[PDB]
């Protein structure tokens, strides 16, 4: 068991899972605020 | 009202008696007479309040 | 004493010595004892100053809303004409200011060195302790003890909250927040940050 | 330099009066209730309220019908590249801080490779969120000098 | 205990059946506020 | 706290096989039963464990919630129809405030309970009058007279195990019905005693293979 866990901390599936994660953030901002050139908030 | 509030009070009797009843012996009158009880305040507060 | 956490073991940074010591550092921001300091100071006038403000919005608004007084208000206030225009007013306050968190600063930097109103000799200053000022500041021979330093940073840290929650109310409303505490007593379900949205 | 703001400029207009038109010419080749032809609508609408957007944020206008930034300085015209310059600011300063305060603590191990190819995930959660401390933190490190350092080179 | 603390519990919340007769005590709690709930009486 | 290790103690769950070796049997409801070894590891295991009992507690809750009130409904006075089209029901209040009052409450309440797993002893309510000496805990059974009023989960009634035995396979059955519940709906249309009254009426054909 412990051992998946290490394998799970190894770069590469780390990496994709974060990258994942970041990629679905930015584009529910996208689709949350389409197009969102400006900043109009201040 | 009164009937919560009578309740409240034998429950708690009964309580205060089974708490003193093994320092004095197993006995109506000599347990259940508060004149030879009281000052429980520090010793079963929960069943005080 | 007291860790906000009842089963999480406060870290060796905040031991208990400093006032309001509950090891609410779960960034580990001041493990270095000089930005500590930094930061009691730092807290200490946040605190006062919040406090103040905190009072300059809410006694205002309820004693104008009481027709005793008659005054706009505090975001209100500044268009508003007075017998001073605001540029005249706000560089005496530079100045000012320049003198005396300049003078604070170096009080900072160096304990007990810049004591004496460098005017006049005597009348100067008896020795402080940072952050807790001599006499002049205190003038009623209030005793500098515990349970006054306690009383103080958390009376400053919930002001400081209250008057962010001032700012980021009057930005989503722009309105006076006791008429936001009316309407929150009128009905807490119907009035509340979800229906705003 | 003239750049008037396309909400009163005309190419704009003219801009966005030919997307949608080309946009309702496409529509009208299907039902007027299939999926598609809904989704058509909603960007067409979608599109409509974007120029309706940009018509809102005194976005000065080129004289062929383009937004155009202004990166001069002025604050008037600062909600696109003054607040989101410093933002961005922040969030490369949090990433540069984390990394490399995870890189130094890692350091003090046998052989730091094997932490630098497989992270030590715990490590790394405990010390991920302390992005809110980079621009202080580093600020008290050049204060006290411990950020760089003067004649070490190789070796560590 | 366990009964002791629930009917404690009760012998403070049941005063609010009648509470008063001075606007209730609140303008807000819709809960049956001021028709006080000694309503099941006659009529 | 009694073993059970292999042998006639030891029902297997998959008749003459050797149970996994790191399963010792003594975490009640245990049978040997897992191929894919996730409790390989001591901590995993009671991680997991603690897991499985939450799960069946609040699956039991939500069971009930599901088939009381529909049969209710069904037969008795009051007509509480259909649970699962309860969720959109309309009440005084707006759901997403009924979902953060949920979140500030169960948060509070789920933190503390969270760091006594963390440090068990440390997060605890029982109260000491004095000479009266309190009991311990045992995490996921606090015991004291806040969660066991009715003394049970020590001694008399029943031998501890024997108990949580009961528990977690109830809490284990708790957890198919709901699914089964939810999976139902996502099917077909009714209540559970509709599908069951349906399937009463019609064993021989009115099934999930009635179509
Ligand atoms: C630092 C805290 C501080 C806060 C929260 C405010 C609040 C405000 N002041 Mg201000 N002031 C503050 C500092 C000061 N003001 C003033 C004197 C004035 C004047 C004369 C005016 C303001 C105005 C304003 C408003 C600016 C419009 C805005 O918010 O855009 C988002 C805002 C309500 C303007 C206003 O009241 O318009 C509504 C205005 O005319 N302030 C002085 C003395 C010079 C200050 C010194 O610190
Ligand atoms: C002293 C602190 C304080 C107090 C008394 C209030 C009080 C109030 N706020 Mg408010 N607020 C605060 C801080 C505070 N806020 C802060 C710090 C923020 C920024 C995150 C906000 C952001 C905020 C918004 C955006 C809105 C309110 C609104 C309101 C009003 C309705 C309540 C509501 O919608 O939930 C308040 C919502 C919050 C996000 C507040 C969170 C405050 C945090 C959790 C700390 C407070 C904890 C505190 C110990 C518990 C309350 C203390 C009180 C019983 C004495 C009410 C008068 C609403 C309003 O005016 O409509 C009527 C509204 O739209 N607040
Ligand atoms: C500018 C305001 C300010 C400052 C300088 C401090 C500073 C301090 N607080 Mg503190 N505090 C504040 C506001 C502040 N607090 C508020 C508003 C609350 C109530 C929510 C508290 C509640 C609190 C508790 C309960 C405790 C402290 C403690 C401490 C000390 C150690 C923790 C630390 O290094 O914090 C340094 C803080 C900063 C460097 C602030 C950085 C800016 C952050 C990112 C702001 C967060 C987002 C913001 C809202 C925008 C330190 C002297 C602990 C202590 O040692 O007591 C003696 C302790 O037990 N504080
Ligand atoms: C030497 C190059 C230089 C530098 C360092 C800056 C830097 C800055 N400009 Mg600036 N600016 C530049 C060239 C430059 N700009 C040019 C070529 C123009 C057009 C002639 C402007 C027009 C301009 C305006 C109109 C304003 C700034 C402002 C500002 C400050 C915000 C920032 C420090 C603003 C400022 O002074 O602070 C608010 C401001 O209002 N700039
Ligand atoms: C947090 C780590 C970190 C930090 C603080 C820096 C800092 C710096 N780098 Mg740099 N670098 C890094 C990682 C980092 N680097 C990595 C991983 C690579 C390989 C892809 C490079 C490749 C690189 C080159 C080729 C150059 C620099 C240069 C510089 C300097 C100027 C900034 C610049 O041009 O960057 C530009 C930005 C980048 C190159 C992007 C790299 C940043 C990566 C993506 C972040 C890595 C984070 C970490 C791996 C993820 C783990 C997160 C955490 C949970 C552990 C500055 C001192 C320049 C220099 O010499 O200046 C004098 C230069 O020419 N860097
Ligand atoms: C998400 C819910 C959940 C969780 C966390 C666990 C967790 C665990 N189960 Mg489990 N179990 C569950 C639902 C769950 N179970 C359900 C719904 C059933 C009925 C099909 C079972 C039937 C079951 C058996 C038959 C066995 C376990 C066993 C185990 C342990 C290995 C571990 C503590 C094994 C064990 O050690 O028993 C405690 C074992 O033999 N479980
Ligand atoms: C497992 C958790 C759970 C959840 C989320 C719900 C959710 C709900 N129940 Mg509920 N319920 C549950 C378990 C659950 N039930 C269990 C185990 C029972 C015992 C059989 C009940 C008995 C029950 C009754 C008798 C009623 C609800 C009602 C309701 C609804 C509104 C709550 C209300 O006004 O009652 C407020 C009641 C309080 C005691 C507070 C809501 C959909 C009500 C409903 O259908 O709407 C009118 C209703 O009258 N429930
Ligand atoms: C079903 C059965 C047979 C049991 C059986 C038991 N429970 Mg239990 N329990 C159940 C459902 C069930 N529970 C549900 C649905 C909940 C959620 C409300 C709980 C919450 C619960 C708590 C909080 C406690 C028990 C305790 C106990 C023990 C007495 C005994 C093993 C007690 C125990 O063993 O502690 C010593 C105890 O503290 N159970
Ligand atoms: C306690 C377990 C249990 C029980 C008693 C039932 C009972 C029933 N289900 Mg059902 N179901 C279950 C679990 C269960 N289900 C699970 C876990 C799922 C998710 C896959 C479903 C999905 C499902 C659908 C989609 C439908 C039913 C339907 C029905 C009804 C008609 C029988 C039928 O055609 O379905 C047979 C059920 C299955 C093939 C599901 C297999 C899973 C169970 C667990 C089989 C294992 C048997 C069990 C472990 C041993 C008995 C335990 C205990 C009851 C003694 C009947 C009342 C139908 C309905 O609505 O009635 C009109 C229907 O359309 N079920
Ligand atoms: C909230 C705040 C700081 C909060 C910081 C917190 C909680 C930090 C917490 C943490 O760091 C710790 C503890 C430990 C870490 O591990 C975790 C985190 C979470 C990182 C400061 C506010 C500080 C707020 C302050 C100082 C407000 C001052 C207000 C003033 C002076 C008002 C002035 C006016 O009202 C008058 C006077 C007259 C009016 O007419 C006009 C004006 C000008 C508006």
């Amino acid at each position: 068991m412990r051992d998946i866990k290490t394998y799970l901390s190894v770069a590469p599936v780390l990496s994709t899972l974060w990258f994942g994660a970041l990629a679905g953030l930015l584009i529910e901002i996208n689709r949350l605020f389409p197009d969102a050139l400006s900043f109009p908030f201040f | 009202t009164h009937a919560y509030s009578k309740a409240l009070l034998f429950l708690g009797s009964g309580s205060v008696i089974h708490s003193m009843e093994p320092l004095v012996g197993y006995s109506p009158d000599k347990s259940q007479n508060m004149v030879l009880m009281g000052g429980l305040r520090k010793y079963i507060p929960i069943t005080r309040t | 004493k007291g860790s906000w956490l009842p089963g999480l073991q406060s870290p060796a940074y905040l031991d208990g010595s400093l006032a309001g010591d509950n090891g609410f550092d779960p960034l580990a921001l001041a493990e270095d004892p000089e930005d500590l300091r930094w930061f009691v100071q730092a807290e200490l006038v946040n605190g006062r100053w919040a406090m103040l403000g905190v009072a300059g919005m809410l006694i205002p608004e309820v004693l104008t809303k009481a027709g005793l007084l008659n005054a706009p208000e505090w975001y209100d206030a500044g268009k508003e004409t007075y017998f001073a225009s605001s540029s005249t007013l706000f560089v005496i306050e530079f100045i000012l200011f320049h003198y005396v968190e300049i003078r604070r600063w170096q009080d900072i930097k160096n304990p007990g060195s810049v004591n004496q109103d460098p005017i006049f000799k005597s009348y100067s200053l008896p020795p402080h302790e940072c952050g807790y000022p001599g006499s002049v500041f205190n003038p009623l021979n209030f005793a500098p003890t515990l349970e006054n330093k306690e009383k103080e940073l958390a009376n400053g840290r919930l002001a400081m909250l209250a008057f962010l929650g001032f700012l980021v109310q009057h930005n989503v409303t722009g309105k006076g927040p006791f008429e936001n505490l009316q309407q929150h007593l009128a009905d807490p379900w119907h009035n509340t940050i979800i229906q705003t949205i | 330099a003239g750049l008037t703001p396309c909400k009163e400029s005309k190419a704009f207009a003219k801009r966005e009066k030919q997307s949608v038109k080309k946009l309702n010419s496409s529509l009208k080749k299907y039902a007027p209730d299939s999926a598609p032809a809904l989704a058509i609508q909603a960007t067409i609408d979608k599109t409509k309220r974007r120029f309706e957007n940009y018509g809102k944020f005194g976005l000065l206008c080129g004289s062929d019908g383009l937004p155009h930034l202004i990166v001069s300085g002025d604050q008037r015209h600062w909600g696109e590249f003054i607040t989101p310059g410093v933002l961005f600011l922040y969030i490369a300063g949090w990433i540069g801080w984390v990394g490399r305060s995870y890189l130094i603590a890692v350091s003090g191990e046998k052989k730091p490779a094997m932490r630098e190819i497989i992270i030590d995930v715990e490590l790394a959660a405990r010390i991920i969120p302390r992005g809110f401390i980079w621009p202080v933190a580093a600020y008290r490190e050049l204060i006290n000098g411990d950020l760089v350092v003067d004649d070490a080179d190789i070796g560590y | 205990l366990f009964p002791l603390l629930i009917l404690l519990l009760f012998t403070l919340f049941i005063g609010f059946i009648g509470i008063s007769f001075d606007n209730g005590g609140m303008d807000n709690g819709i809960a049956e506020l001021t028709i006080l709930s000694k309503w099941l009486t006659p009529s | 706290t009694v073993c059970e290790p292999l042998g006639p103690d030891r029902p297997v769950w998959f008749p003459g096989t050797a149970p996994p070796p790191w399963l010792d049997g003594s975490l009640p409801g245990d049978f040997g039963f897992d191929p894919l070894g996730f409790g390989s590891e001591p901590e995993s295991l009671r991680w997991f464990a603690q897991a499985e009992l939450m799960h069946g507690r609040w699956a039991m809750l939500a069971v009930a919630g599901i088939l009381i009130p529909e049969i209710l409904q069904k037969w008795g006075f009051m007509e509480e129809f259909s649970w699962y089209t309860a969720g959109e029901r309309e009440y005084f209040a707006d759901p997403w405030t009924l979902f953060v009052t949920q979140m500030a409450l169960m948060g509070w309440v789920e933190g503390r309970r969270w760091m006594d797993y963390l440090n068990p002893g440390s997060v605890d309510i029982e109260p000491r009058f004095p000479n009266r000496k309190n009991p311990t805990p045992d995490v996921g059974y606090p015991g004291g007279l806040w969660f066991d009023w009715g003394n049970w989960g020590r001694g008399s009634p029943e031998p501890v195990m024997v108990l949580r035995t009961k528990e977690i396979k109830n809490g284990r059955l708790a957890m198919l019905a709901f699914v089964g519940f939810w999976f139902q709906v996502v099917y077909t249309g009714q209540g559970p005693l509709d599908n069951l009254f349906a399937h009463l009426a019609d064993p021989g054909h009115c099934n999930i293979f009635s179509a």
